[PDB]
């Protein structure tokens, strides 16, 4: 399948939300290698662990300063790609 | 007269793909005019309301 | 009070080609 | 020229919102060198602008699925870089 290990270099983030949220972007890569689809489960996730609202984008070639709430911006990469679930609020 | 031809039916299909982009452009505004209204109804109305 | 506008903007996104 | 502009693709936001969304990212981008500063430098114009605290995605690939709200939305490409901006709160 695909190497869906989220190694978070930084995050500034919950360590239950960052952990769930990895949990699922494992399953979610397992099921498909949709980036996109995998970045909709991780904000989908945060967002019912974490209340509304969360945002979570996947991408290769992308450049974005996490405006987020406390405890809730995870920026957990699945190898290169840096899934950032910031949680803006 | 085959190039010519072929020159002629490279035009059909062109004039062809036009068409259809036209054609599947009202579609596609017809079709996002039809789906912004019905969210800005819910937006406005609350189902639950 | 004020609610939370689920308007979603629905458009899939490509990698370059 | 690098041009941070759209058409109509998926564009639901206040016109003057996403003329100076899209005018704050090209500004950065030409501004800033690397992508996190440039990702910087749009943060600090939206957080000035559109009050804090506001992010802009912006890159070559990448995916945004989460709530929308309306008049500050945004799901587009903006120059090589995919513009999916969306304001909630």
């Amino acid at each position: 399948m695909c190497d869906r290990k989220a190694v978070i270099k930084n995050a500034d983030m919950s360590e239950e939300m960052q952990q769930d949220s990895v949990e699922c972007a494992t399953q979610a890569l397992e099921k498909y290698n949709i980036e996109k689809d995998i970045a909709a489960h991780i904000k989908k996730e945060f967002d019912k662990k974490y209340n509304p609202t969360w945002h979570c984008i996947v991408g290769r070639n992308f450049g974005s300063y996490v405006t987020h709430e406390t405890k809730h911006f995870i920026y957990f990469y699945l190898g290169q790609v840096a899934i950032l679930l910031f949680k803006s609020g | 007269v085959q190039s010519k031809v072929n020159l002629k039916y490279d035009s059909w299909h062109k004039e062809v793909l036009s068409k259809f982009g036209q054609m599947l452009g009202s579609n596609m505004t017809e079709f996002h005019s039809q789906i912004s209204k019905s969210r800005q109804e819910l937006e406005q109305h609350s189902v639950d309301t | 009070p004020r609610e939370i506008v689920t308007y979603t903007k629905e458009t899939q996104t490509p990698v370059m080609a």
